[PDB]
RNA sequence: GGAUUUUUGGAGCAGGGAGAUGGAAUAGGAGCUUGCUCCGUCCACUCCACGCAUCGACCUGGUAUUGCAGUACCUCCAGGAACGGUGC
């Protein structure tokens, strides 16, 4: 739902700013007189929270939108072709891995 | 909202979906050549979607440089968290889900069922980029520039050999005066050809190739690109010779090189750009023009059936043992006679008892169901559908007639010495009088 | 009621075509525009009719635009007495119709009762005259058109009003 | 052949004896090919007689028009069939 | 191959518009299946209001694209 | 819900009430303003009766448009590039709409062709000097609230709010 | 015999028609009947002082045409 | 042979039609007698002569050779010619 | 079946004169670029003979009609000519 997704977005906003392993902006939200239902790791929503945290990190890396922005993407179809071919090469190696694993298991 | 955060969120989603779509589109392919040209254009355009994302994200410091100091505090927390969460604790009891929170970019940069195009991909194709014979990258448009040259020169022998020789080479002594509008006409044919080339090389950086061609036009012609041994240096776009390189340069900016000739350095600017673009396009498509010329040789000397079609590129019934049925027997069975059964999808039957049994066969059964009338016998051998519906119409009328309906027949007197039917009796009975 | 709606009470210094453009803009909202029958001869001046897709559409444009300001004088729109040539070539569930005509034609009575989302049937009490009971296959429809018909004119010599049938 | 017999019943811009374009949902042909254009209109150049005034076209509709055979300069399709 | 229907209009007055913007005011007198309506007591009407009585005009339908009626016939 | 060129081609493009080419799409609640130019230069009126369009925006280049029905819609604001896409436009009937404040009258004035307009049933209606703002911003207008504009109204609307 | 029958030798043929209203157009016409009736297709047409207007299925008339231009690979004696 | 154009002209004759001729002579009135050669007899017509003083005459003989077009009954849109 | 009504065509063309009135950045020639002189395509203002009349729609205010029927187009006075083709 949109409300639950917004709550997960706030969880990602807190995990982007949590600067210590035991100190953060969500330690208070856990036992601070409100409900905290995304704070579970044994909840399956913990996995979507981890994905949202990975997204907040992909926005929090300095090359990801803090103070530097590279234009090899905004005006780069050649680096884009390089990246397409890189994905394709990873895919070829992975198809080989799957075939070898299936054969070994059989 | 989230600008230095949510902006990067949108940009990450956009670039990641673009990278997945680009990987799939540049790893797997199709068979079609028009589809191949359009798909190179589509890979360039997916780079361009990531390109809009990047044009938003790479100068997006107006939020980052300023919110990184206000969100760079280590004191606050559940206060602002509680402002946000108490706003978020509104009535969100609307029990339904939404995958249109992460589930856009696959439908945006993925392949379709009939044409492999995403959300953008409603008109993604080589639609107007492929002419009749051109073949999306198989042939090109030399006929139009040829017709323009014909209407210009008007020569009783300006035929295939002369056309191909003028359109294959780069910078020979041309077969027409370039000191007339023939140069501008070559520039127009080269504009068409260069558009064709910008469509036929779509995955290459268009702006970067433009900048390379601009450095070419600005240095590589006029700064001694053609050396010599009058022969030290001369121009094919100026038509002035040089006693040496320094003489060429000095006549470039002298008086008669400034404004004292209608073929001056700027007064030949349009025809010079035409000459340069034409020479570059020809010297690139030396193989492409060669394949087009081979095709034209085929389209001139090939036989009529092959050429036209490429431009456009005993009934004997079965026995148990699967052979012809002999002729007196075929006549007996009378297969020749065909029966137009309109109910059966304009199916048409040979063999009369075959025809008849078909009325209970499936295709007729289906026909009936979808006609809206059961496959009861009463219509069998009525094959036209308007006849069927009027028949079943009167049949319906008769069935409703001979039905005894207690509602209109079964009739009740009220207490007041006057009579109504069952229906109205119970109606006014249970709506509070009777 | 009628799908052909009368729209009048405006000025005459306004043009037929211009007032037609105004009526189109102001009628594609409350109903559909099929044709605007506009005559500016003297026998019917300052008036026109719009033939809307639905009879409830026309009467609803009439009941919302019951005196809407326009063209020199607040224009009044109602249903017509009959329908136009295009469409011519084309609270409870049960309620007693009081002042029910001993003269009405069951056809027009049916088109009245089925103004609403389709009525079940109309039963003009054929004993002691001047009564009816009509039921609607949609009780909200019955109550809607019966409240809007409280005091309704049909054969204007009377007002045909339908209230919720009692217990 | 009867070339137009496929392209009829759609809104088609028929051309004039004087250079107008008239999109009528064309019906049928003849040996003189006189047009019977239904739901048919016209529009021609509102000549400014000048250049700082620009050129437009005022809208005229005949509805169904029986364009005599001397009319057609061309017949192209400007509306799909409704 | 069908004569034209000027039949009740014959021997009656018509004011015709022929090419050159001209008018011929006259009596319907004679014709052919070629529609060549011939007007006696027919007078020309020019661009200017000048008008000359022509005696007997045999005005070919080659040009005359209009003609209106003076009476009911 | 997807509003497509399905519902724009299947739309009715034929004789309107004032005998012009109108294309009705009644009965869709279409909130998506896309895929419209496929009227194919044979249309002047675009009607979206029973629509929920989040605001006034989303039309293609129509140099011919002569009527548009955006009534019974969810119009909250008014988008910018309206004139170059409707230069022949005089009738953009957006009554039963939800325009609120005179900042929704910012692109309203840039057209040279607006004369027959309707924004009725909006909270911009009973506000004081609202028709004054309208008679200021709309020079070439002739049909406003289905009664003529006035030179006295124009004097008031130019002179006030200096 | 007539050259109307010579123009009847044109189908899948690249032609150029200069018509009656100052028109000049490039066209692969659809099909031509005995009275010169040659309906254009994918044609770029320009009347007197005009634009390159496009018609994907158009019907260019007869006596309202002026000049016709045939293909270059068109044997004349074989076409008449 | 026989023209469904002529059938259209026969369905357009007898009542109010509006012919439009060569130089702008357009007559909107009762196109009484039209023969398949199109020499249309109109009755009680209002003809403009393209002059904008579109004046009403009676029983005009407007030839069809100059007839640029002819606005016919808008009620026979379902003709038997097209259907 | 290219001769007075439709498909072997009567189609083409050109916008009235002038003032030390003016705009052509990227586009005209010569006086061999800039400066400046004269010269063969328009529009804005103004002078004639707002190129001349008709009518139609409209903008302006006043003004008569409250009315039911399928429209070339339906008030009257007065101004202005923003727009159309008809005679020169």
């Amino acid at each position: 739902s949109a409300f639950d997704l917004d709550v997960v977005k706030l969880t990602a906003q807190f995990v982007a700013r949590n600067g210590r392993q035991f100190l953060t902006q969500l330690m208070q939200k856990e036992q601070r007189n409100y409900q905290f239902d995304f704070l579970r790791p044994q909840h399956s929503l913990f996995n979507y929270f981890t994905k949202l945290v990975e997204q907040y990190t992909k926005i929090l890396i300095p090359p990801k939108g803090l103070f530097s922005k590279l234009k090899k993407e905004a005006e780069n179809p050649r680096e884009v072709l390089d990246q397409v071919c890189y994905r394709v090469e990873w895919a070829k190696f992975q198809e080989r891995e799957r075939k070898k694993e299936e054969e070994e298991k059989e | 909202m989230e600008t230095i955060l949510e902006q990067q969120r949108r940009y990450h989603e956009e670039k990641e979906r673009l990278m997945d779509v680009m990987a799939k589109e540049m790893l797997t392919k199709k068979s079609t050549l028009r589809d191949q040209i359009n798909s190179d254009h589509r890979t360039r355009a997916m780079q361009d979607r990531y390109m809009e994302v990047s044009g938003n994200l790479r100068d997006l410091y107006d939020d980052k440089d300023g919110l990184r100091k206000e969100e760079l505090n280590a004191i606050s927390g559940p206060n602002e968290f509680a402002e946000f969460y108490n706003r978020l604790k509104q009535i969100k009891e609307f029990h339904r889900k939404h995958p249109n929170e992460i589930c856009v970019p696959m439908s945006v940069e993925f392949e379709e069922l009939l044409k492999a195009r995403e959300n953008p991909s409603e008109e993604a194709q080589n639609l107007v980029e492929f002419t009749d014979e051109e073949g999306y990258g198989r042939y090109l448009d030399l006929h139009d520039c040829y017709l323009k040259y014909i209407n210009l020169k008007a020569s009783e022998k300006l035929d295939y050999i002369t056309y191909l020789s003028i359109f294959d080479q780069l910078f020979d002594i041309p077969k027409e005066r370039k000191n007339a509008e023939y140069k501008r006409y070559l520039e127009m044919l080269l504009e068409y050809l260069q558009d064709y080339t910008d469509r036929v090389k779509p995955l290459q950086d268009q702006n970067e190739l433009f900048g390379k061609i601009q450095a070419e036009f600005e240095k590589k012609w006029e700064n001694g690109t053609f050396p010599g041994w009058e022969e030290r240096a001369q121009r094919l776009f100026s038509t002035k010779g040089k006693s040496l390189e320094s003489l060429d340069t000095s006549l470039f900016a002298k008086n008669p090189k400034s404004k004292g000739t209608k073929r001056d350095t700027e007064r030949n600017k349009d025809i010079a750009f035409l000459e340069a673009q034409i020479y570059e396009y020809v010297e690139i498509l030396g193989e492409q023009r060669h394949l087009t010329h081979e095709n034209v040789q085929r389209k001139q000397a090939r036989t009529g059936e092959e050429r036209e079609e490429e431009e456009e590129e005993k009934n004997l019934p079965l026995g148990w043992d699967g052979k012809p049925i002999p002729y007196w027997l075929y006549k007996l069975h009378g297969l020749n006679i065909n029966y137009n059964c309109e109910i059966c999808g304009n199916y048409t039957y040979r063999g009369p008892k075959a025809f008849q049994r078909h009325f209970a066969e499936w295709r007729h059964a289906h026909g009936m169901r979808c006609l809206g009338i059961p496959n009861t016998a009463h219509f069998a051998n009525v094959t036209q559908i308007e006849d069927a519906v009027s028949l079943w119409a009167k049949l319906k009328l008769q069935k409703a007639s001979e039905r005894w309906q207690p509602d209109t027949e079964e009739e009740y007197e009220d207490s007041s010495g006057n009579v109504v039917n069952k229906k109205t009796y119970e109606d006014l009975k249970r709506q509070g009088l009777l | 009621p009628n799908h052909t709606i009368y729209i009048n009470n405006m000025n005459d210094k306004i043009k037929k075509e211009e007032l037609k453009r105004s009526l189109y803009a102001l009628f594609s909202q409350f109903g559909h525009v099929v044709d605007i029958v506009a005559l500016k001869t003297m026998k019917m001046r300052g008036q026109a009719f719009v033939i809307f897709k639905e009879l409830g559409s026309s009467t609803n444009a009439l009941r919302q635009l019951q005196g809407f300001p326009f063209y020199g004088k607040p224009m009044r729109i109602q249903y017509a007495k009959t329908d136009s040539d295009i469409i011519s070539k084309m609270p409870n569930y049960i309620l007693f119709l009081n002042n029910l005509p001993e003269e009405t034609n069951e056809m027009m009575l049916s088109m009245l009762f089925n103004q609403f989302p389709g009525f079940k049937e109309v039963r003009l009490v054929p004993g002691r005259h001047d009564i009816a009971f009509v039921e609607f296959e949609n009780d909200g429809q019955a109550g809607a058109a019966r409240d809007a018909l409280q005091g309704f004119k049909i054969t204007p010599s009377h007002a045909m009003k339908i209230t919720y049938a009692k217990k | 052949s009867s070339k137009m017999l496929q392209h009829i019943d759609y809104r088609m811009r028929c051309i004039l004896q004087d250079g107008r374009i008239f999109i009528g949902t064309f019906k049928a042909f003849d040996k003189h090919m006189n047009l019977i254009l239904c739901d048919c209109d016209e529009f021609r150049k509102i000549k400014p007689k000048n250049s700082k005034q620009a050129e437009r076209e005022e809208k005229r509709v005949l509805g169904l028009v029986l364009l005599r055979g001397e009319n057609l300069v061309s017949m192209t399709v400007e509306g799909p069939p409704p | 191959a069908h004569p034209p229907e000027l039949k009740k209009f014959m021997d009656k007055k018509l004011s015709l518009k022929l090419n050159g913007g001209r008018h011929v005011q006259g009596i319907l007198r004679g014709f052919d299946p070629f529609m060549n309506l011939v007007i006696d007591e027919c007078v020309e009407m020019a661009t200017s209001g000048q008008q000359n009585n022509i005696g007997m005009v045999v005005i070919r339908g080659n040009s005359i694209i209009m003609l209106e009626a003076l009476e009911r016939v | 819900v997807k509003l497509t060129a399905e519902l724009i081609e299947q739309a009715a493009q034929y004789t309107n009430a004032v005998r012009d080419r109108e294309l009705d799409l009644r009965g869709y609640k279409i909130p998506v303003i896309e895929n419209l130019g496929a009227t194919l230069d044979q249309f002047d009126a675009i009607d979206f009766s029973d629509n929920e369009i989040r605001k006034l925006d989303g039309f293609p280049l129509l140099r011919r448009l002569k009527t548009l029905l955006v009534n019974n819609n969810r119009i909250c604001r008014i988008g910018e590039g309206l004139d170059q896409a409707l230069p022949c436009l005089t009738e953009l009937i957006l009554t039963n709409n939800s325009l609120v404040e005179l900042g929704d009258l910012d692109p309203l004035a840039s057209l040279k062709s607006l004369t027959y307009l309707s924004i009725l049933r909006n909270p911009v209606t009973n506000k004081k000097h609202y028709r004054l703002y309208v008679i200021y911003k709309v020079p070439q207008v002739r049909v406003l609230d289905f009664q003529k504009v006035k030179l006295k109204e124009r004097q008031e609307a130019e002179k006030m709010f200096k | 015999m007539k050259l109307v029958r010579f123009l009847m030798k044109l189908s899948h043929e690249t032609v150029t028609i200069e018509l009656k209203n100052g028109t000049q157009v490039h066209g692969t016409i659809t099909g031509v009947d005995v009275s010169m009736n040659t309906h254009l297709k994918a044609v770029k047409m320009t009347l007197k002082n005009r634009e390159p207007v496009q018609l994907e299925t158009l019907s260019i008339r007869g006596n309202n045409i002026r000049y016709f231009i045939l293909p270059d690979s068109l044997p004349l004696d074989t076409l008449l | 042979s026989i023209g469904v154009p002529i059938k259209v002209l026969h369905e357009a004759e007898g009542h109010i039609v509006t012919c439009e001729t060569n130089t702008g002579e357009v007559y909107r009135g009762k196109l009484i007698e039209a023969e398949d050669n199109m020499n249309c007899q109109m009755s009680n017509i209002t003809v403009t002569y393209r002059d904008g003083r579109v004046a009403q005459l009676e029983q005009v003989y407007i030839r069809g050779s100059k007839i640029r077009f002819l606005i016919l009954p808008d009620m026979l849109k379902n003709a038997p010619m097209l259907k």
